[PDB]
Parts: structure tokens; C-alpha cells; sequence
């Protein structure tokens, strides 16, 4: 969750 | 030549950079710009200070009617004033790191690591891969990065050129664009600056550290390749200090960074995601 | 050296300069803006500055106009002379008048070593206009002088309209009467030889740009729509 | 006669 905005980035197409 | 397991590697990252990075800015839409007609806690604005008097740019927008708005900022008083530019930059800056993460996103050996690897190796990199990218926009005749209708211009004081290289970040941008480097060669350099294995939070070092080793040799190659005067024996080793300093200008600059957030907040929410912020 | 009707013409007077001039454009507020050959400068409280050049200001120039034009009413309506006047002389004397009143008053702010008119928060940096404007400012007036050029100007009895001709006569002599005596009695260095006469007669040059500025506008307000609601009632657009 | 053609004039005025 320290990473939300990352993990989201990352996994989008 | 080069072997197609390098050729296909550079034609890998090159997609990834034209894909991923905006060159004229023209999706820069919304950003925020300074106003128009606008003990511990006092040393730690007195280092602030010293941080921020580092780095002064002129904000130069062009209209597409060819006129062009310049804002000058102000001369240290005693305080708010010194972070006029800070909000625009942050959205600047975000705007990068968003490119830099669908970057590193579309290479595959990239997408195969363990996502917390993925993150650290991006949080470790972020700054770095700006920054290059930002070289690759830097008019060394004029002192500016020209982004589209953007531009940041170094102010220049009674000292020239020579004033502006005490700084370790314009130095760094100086003397890499002396260089002359291809876009093959700006493209491995953020390679070999994404997959650095002795970045905090990696815990497959050995892969990290491997994969960094082939995009170093593809670069090596590549130099051999295309480059064969005797003028360009060492450009290789050159390019590699180039990153060494790299590291340490992202060192000072996180350090900078988080102490004028510590006294005057204004990372995004990525920031603070790539810097730690609470 | 001066009567006490004379003296108290010049307080009033000067009273009204003070509290009518926003010299800095300190209130100068909600103004359009090129982009969102003049060069504007806009200067925050900070010391940062916002420089505009040019490659669309029209429209800023008018709300500047209108700004200043809304200034000079004001000067207008708190010296005693102008209040007893019919209201209809009262507009028509400011019709005629206002561009000159504003041009006296952007004088006071020019800076003829960098052709820029320095009005604090804004500046702007650069025509017969351009020459009364170096040739003004060679003078050397003083805020006294400028003040009564002011009244000189606002009291025409010749302008269009007017009904009150005698009474507008007789006291633009009044004021011309003061400002003759302030510089005999308040200015002996031989650089201000004949000033008396010599502002007397930039005063005939500025009905004179006066005339040819509204002509101007009444035919390109026609194609380009600029001018704000006050402009087209001052010059009869 | 000028005081209807010059309305915000005579406002401003008055004001
Ligand atoms: C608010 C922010 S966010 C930020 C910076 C600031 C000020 C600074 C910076 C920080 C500290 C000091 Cl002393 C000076 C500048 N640099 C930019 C780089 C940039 O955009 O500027 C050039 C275009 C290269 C000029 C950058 N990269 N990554 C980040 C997070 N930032
Ligand atoms: C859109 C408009 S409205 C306007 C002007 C413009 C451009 C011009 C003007 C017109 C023509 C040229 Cl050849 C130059 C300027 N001047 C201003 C006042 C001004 O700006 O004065 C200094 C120059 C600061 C002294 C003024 N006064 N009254 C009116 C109606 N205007």
C-alpha cells in the first residue's frame, strides 16, 4: 500500500 | 557487427523511448506556473536556501502565434518567494516520471523482474532517466532546455559559463552533450541507469545485476560499430563516468529534495511514492 | 508667492491627483491579457516578473485605458470648479478631455531613457503620441505643473457639447493664471525658459493627437471589436 | 440628451 499509485501504473496497459 | 540478439535489444529500447517519451512536450497540458502580480526550523531554512540558489531558470512560454511569456523569479528575500517555481516543477517532473514508468514498462526484461524489484529499480532511477532525457533537449549555445513551447533557461550571472559549471547538475548536462551521443546510445544509458542491482530494496541483485552487464556490452558494440574513428576509443568508459556522476548528483538531489519538502510541502502523490514521502 | 485663491487652487487640485492616481496600479484587477509592438512587464509584490513580448493586447489596452479613463472621473468629480457644473457639461467636458487627462498622467510615469511607462505593478515598454511624450518629459514639471495642464485640459470651453462656454473660460483662465504665476514664483533655473508658453502649446499638440486617436478608433472599433463599455460612450463609438 | 447616450459615464459620476 506504501506503493498504490506504483503498483497501479505499473500493471495498466 | 553487432550480434541480433543487440540489435534486436536496441530495437527494443528505441520503441520504448519513441513510444514512451514525449520530445515536444505537446501532451504537457495541464501544469501549475507561478502567479502572475503574486532554531532547528530557521537553520534548516537557511540550508533550504543553499538549495535552492543552486539552480535558477527563467520559465520562457511560446505562443503558437510566436510571442512569448518569460517569468523571472524573484532574488531571495526571507522566504515564500524561493519557492515560487516549485509547484510547476513538480507537475514537470511528475510528467517525466510517468514517461520514465511506461518506459521501463514496455521492455521485457524489465516486466519479467519481481514488481517490488520493479519498483525499487524505479525509484532508485527515476531521476536519473529525467535527466537524460532532458539532456537529449539541452541547447548548450543557449543554456536551455527547450520542451516544446516550454523552455527553462539558465540565468546567467557575471561569471558565464564557468559560473554555471560549480553546479554538479549543469556540469553533468554540459559535458554529456559534448558528447554528441546517438539516441542508440542515450537509450542504453538508461538502461544501464534502470537496471542498477545496488539500488535499495533489490533483492535479485544477480539478475539485476547480469542484465545490466548486456545492455553495457550492446553499448560497447554498438560504439565499435558505428563509431570506429580513434577519436571514440574511449567513448565507451566516458559515458560510464558520465552515469557515475549521475549517481551522485541523484544522491545530493533526493537529499535536496527532501529537505525542501521536510519545510514547504509540494511533491505529488507519485513523488512522494518515488522519494519516500511519508 | 501666490494668491490664497490661487494656493488653495493648486490643493485641491493636487488632493485630487493623490487620491485619484493609483500611480502603482495597485488596483488595477481583473484585466485581460495577450496570449491567455508593446512589451508588458507585470511585476508581483515578490520581485518576480512576467514579461510578455510581442510576436492580442488590444483587449488588455483597453481594460488599461478604461482603468485610467475611470481615474480621471474621479479626478473630475472631487475638485469643487468641475462639481458645480451641469452634469451635461460635467460629460461633456470629460468626453473631450479624458484621453488628454490620461496621457498627462502616463507622462508622469515615463522613463525617457528606455521609452518605458513605468506604472508599477505593469510596465509598458515600446508616432506624433511617442513624440509629445519625450518632448513632455524633457520639461521637467513638477506635480504641481502636471496637476493645473490637468485643469487646463478638463475646463476646454471648446469642446463638443458644451453650453457653459463662459463659465468654462473663466476658470480655465483661473488655472491658467495659477500655473503662469506658480512657475514665475517656484522656478528660476534658465533651463525653464518660456515654460509657461511652451506647456500652453504642447497642450494645442495634444487636442491635436487627440483628434487624430478618436478617428482612429471610431473606424477600427467598425472591424475589431475592443473597445469596453465606457470607451464606446467617451469617444461617441 | 447626453444623459441617456452616456448612462455608466453619468454613474460614474454620480457614484
Ligand atoms: C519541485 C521540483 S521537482 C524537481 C526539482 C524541483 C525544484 C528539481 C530541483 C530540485 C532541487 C534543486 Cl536545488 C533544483 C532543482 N529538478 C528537477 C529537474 C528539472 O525539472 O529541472 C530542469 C528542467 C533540469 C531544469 C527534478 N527532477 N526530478 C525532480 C523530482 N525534480
Ligand atoms: C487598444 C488601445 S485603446 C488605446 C490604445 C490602444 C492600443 C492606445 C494607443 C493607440 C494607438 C497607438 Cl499608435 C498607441 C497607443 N493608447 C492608450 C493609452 C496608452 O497605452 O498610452 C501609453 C502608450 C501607455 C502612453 C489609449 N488611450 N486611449 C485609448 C483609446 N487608448
Amino acid at each position: 500500500e506504501r506503493h498504490k499509485i506504483l503498483h497501479r501504473l505499473l500493471q495498466e496497459g | 557487427g553487432l550480434t541480433e540478439e543487440q540489435r534486436m535489444m536496441i530495437r527494443e529500447l528505441m520503441d520504448a523511448q519513441m513510444k514512451t517519451f514525449d520530445t515536444t512536450f505537446s501532451h504537457f497540458k495541464n501544469f501549475r506556473l507561478p502567479g502572475v502580480l503574486s532554531r532547528e526550523e530557521a537553520a534548516k531554512w537557511s540550508q533550504v536556501r543553499k538549495d535552492l540558489c543552486s539552480l535558477k531558470v527563467s520559465l520562457q512560454l511560446r505562443g503558437e502565434d510566436g510571442s512569448v511569456w518569460n517569468y523571472k523569479p524573484p532574488a531571495d528575500s526571507g522566504g515564500k518567494e524561493i519557492f515560487s517555481l516549485l509547484p510547476h516543477m513538480a507537475d514537470m517532473s511528475t510528467y517525466m516520471f510517468k514517461g520514465i514508468i511506461s518506459f521501463a514498462k514496455v521492455i521485457s526484461y524489465f516486466r519479467d523482474l519481481p514488481i517490488e524489484d520493479q519498483i525499487s529499480l524505479l525509484k532508485g532511477a527515476a531521476f536519473e532517466l529525467c535527466q537524460l532525457r532532458f539532456n537529449t533537449v539541452f541547447n548548450a549555445e543557449t543554456g536551455t532546455w527547450e520542451c516544446g513551447r516550454l523552455s527553462y533557461c539558465l540565468e546567467d550571472t557575471a561569471g558565464g559559463f564557468q559560473q554555471l559549471l560549480l553546479e554538479p547538475m549543469l556540469k553533468f548536462h554540459y559535458m554529456l552533450k559534448k558528447l554528441q551521443l546517438h539516441e542508440e546510445e542515450y537509450v542504453l544509458m538508461q538502461a544501464i541507469s534502470l537496471f542498477s542491482p545496488d539500488r535499495p530494496g533489490v533483492l535479485q541483485h544477480r539478475v539485476v545485476d547480469q542484465l545490466q552487464e548486456q545492455f553495457a556490452i550492446t553499448l560497447k558494440s554498438y560504439i565499435e560499430c558505428n563509431r570506429p574513428q580513434p577519436a571514440h576509443r574511449f567513448l565507451f568508459l566516458k559515458i560510464m563516468a558520465m552515469l557515475t556522476e549521475l549517481r551522485s548528483i541523484n544522491a545530493q538531489h533526493t537529499q535536496r529534495l527532501l529537505r525542501i519538502q521536510d519545510i514547504h510541502p509540494f511533491a505529488t502523490p507519485l513523488m512522494q511514492e518515488l522519494f519516500g514521502i511519508t
